[PDB]
Protein backbone atom coordinates (compact mmCIF):
# COMPACT_ATOMS: atom_id res chain seq x y z
CA UNK A 1 0.00 0.00 0.00
CA UNK A 2 2.96 2.32 0.87
CA UNK A 3 4.22 1.35 -2.76
CA UNK A 4 0.67 2.09 -4.76
CA UNK A 5 1.12 5.37 -2.67
CA UNK A 6 4.05 6.33 -3.63
CA UNK A 7 3.95 5.45 -7.70
CA UNK A 8 0.28 7.17 -7.69
CA UNK A 9 1.90 10.48 -6.31
CA UNK A 10 4.68 10.33 -8.52
CA UNK A 11 2.39 9.68 -11.41
CA UNK A 12 0.17 12.37 -10.33
CA UNK A 13 3.43 14.68 -10.31
CA UNK A 14 4.56 13.42 -14.05
CA UNK A 15 1.08 14.59 -15.26
CA UNK A 16 1.62 18.50 -13.36
CA UNK A 17 5.03 18.54 -14.83
CA UNK A 18 4.10 18.04 -18.26
CA UNK A 19 1.00 19.83 -18.27
CA UNK A 20 2.58 22.88 -17.46
CA UNK A 21 5.04 22.03 -20.21
CA UNK A 22 2.11 21.95 -22.83
CA UNK A 23 0.48 25.00 -21.55
CA UNK A 24 3.18 27.20 -22.19
CA UNK A 25 3.66 25.24 -25.52
CA UNK A 26 0.09 26.22 -26.22
CA UNK A 27 1.13 30.02 -25.83
CA UNK A 28 4.28 30.39 -27.68
CA UNK A 29 2.28 28.79 -30.59
CA UNK A 30 -0.38 30.91 -30.15
CA UNK A 31 2.77 34.10 -30.43
CA UNK A 32 3.62 32.41 -33.46
CA UNK A 33 0.24 32.06 -34.99
CA UNK A 34 -0.26 35.89 -34.53
CA UNK A 35 3.20 36.37 -36.33
CA UNK A 36 2.39 34.29 -39.31
CA UNK A 37 -1.21 36.08 -39.71
CA UNK A 38 0.48 39.17 -39.94
CA UNK A 39 3.66 37.58 -42.35
CA UNK A 40 0.75 36.50 -44.93
CA UNK A 41 -1.15 39.79 -44.85
CA UNK A 42 1.72 41.68 -45.57
CA UNK A 43 2.15 39.26 -48.79
CA UNK A 44 -0.86 39.38 -49.60
CA UNK A 45 -0.69 43.53 -49.66
CA UNK A 46 2.49 43.19 -51.94
CA UNK A 47 1.20 40.75 -53.89
CA UNK A 48 -1.71 43.66 -54.34
CA UNK A 49 0.55 46.56 -54.51
CA UNK B 1 8.30 46.07 -45.01
CA UNK B 2 11.49 47.54 -47.45
CA UNK B 3 10.02 45.62 -50.26
CA UNK B 4 6.33 47.10 -50.31
CA UNK B 5 7.94 50.56 -49.00
CA UNK B 6 10.42 50.46 -52.58
CA UNK B 7 7.04 48.72 -54.73
CA UNK B 8 5.03 51.75 -53.79
CA UNK B 9 7.48 54.14 -54.67
CA UNK B 10 8.02 52.35 -58.40
CA UNK B 11 4.24 52.66 -58.27
CA UNK B 12 4.55 56.51 -57.23
CA UNK B 13 7.22 56.75 -60.60
CA UNK B 14 4.63 54.55 -62.97
CA UNK B 15 1.70 57.23 -62.39
CA UNK B 16 3.74 60.48 -63.12
CA UNK B 17 4.75 58.09 -66.22
CA UNK B 18 1.34 57.94 -67.30
CA UNK B 19 -0.09 61.50 -66.21
CA UNK B 20 2.93 62.85 -68.78
CA UNK B 21 2.48 60.17 -71.18
CA UNK B 22 -1.34 61.00 -71.28
CA UNK B 23 -0.77 64.57 -71.89
CA UNK B 24 1.71 63.95 -74.80
CA UNK B 25 -0.89 61.44 -76.40
CA UNK B 26 -3.27 64.53 -76.77
CA UNK B 27 -1.02 65.94 -78.85
CA UNK B 28 -0.17 64.24 -82.67
CA UNK B 29 2.82 62.13 -83.34
CA UNK B 30 6.30 63.18 -84.21
CA UNK B 31 7.02 61.07 -87.33
CA UNK B 32 4.29 62.04 -89.17
CA UNK B 33 4.85 65.95 -88.59
CA UNK B 34 8.64 65.14 -89.92
CA UNK B 35 7.07 64.14 -92.70
CA UNK B 36 4.66 66.54 -93.02
CA UNK B 37 7.28 69.31 -92.36
CA UNK B 38 9.45 68.02 -94.81
CA UNK B 39 6.31 67.93 -97.49
CA UNK B 40 5.28 72.05 -96.56
CA UNK B 41 9.29 73.09 -97.17
CA UNK B 42 9.98 71.44 -100.25
CA UNK B 43 6.08 72.65 -101.29
CA UNK B 44 7.36 76.57 -99.49
CA UNK B 45 10.62 76.25 -101.51
CA UNK B 46 9.05 75.70 -105.17
CA UNK B 47 6.27 78.66 -104.12
CA UNK B 48 9.78 80.65 -103.04
CA UNK B 49 11.26 79.93 -106.62
CA UNK B 50 7.94 80.48 -107.95
CA UNK B 51 7.07 84.06 -106.47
Amino acid sequence: KKLNRLAHIRLKKGRDQTHEAKQKVDAYHLQLQNLLYEVMHLQKEITKC
Amino acid sequence: KKQILQAKRIRKNRQEYDALAKVIQHHPDRHETLKELEALGKELEHLSHIK
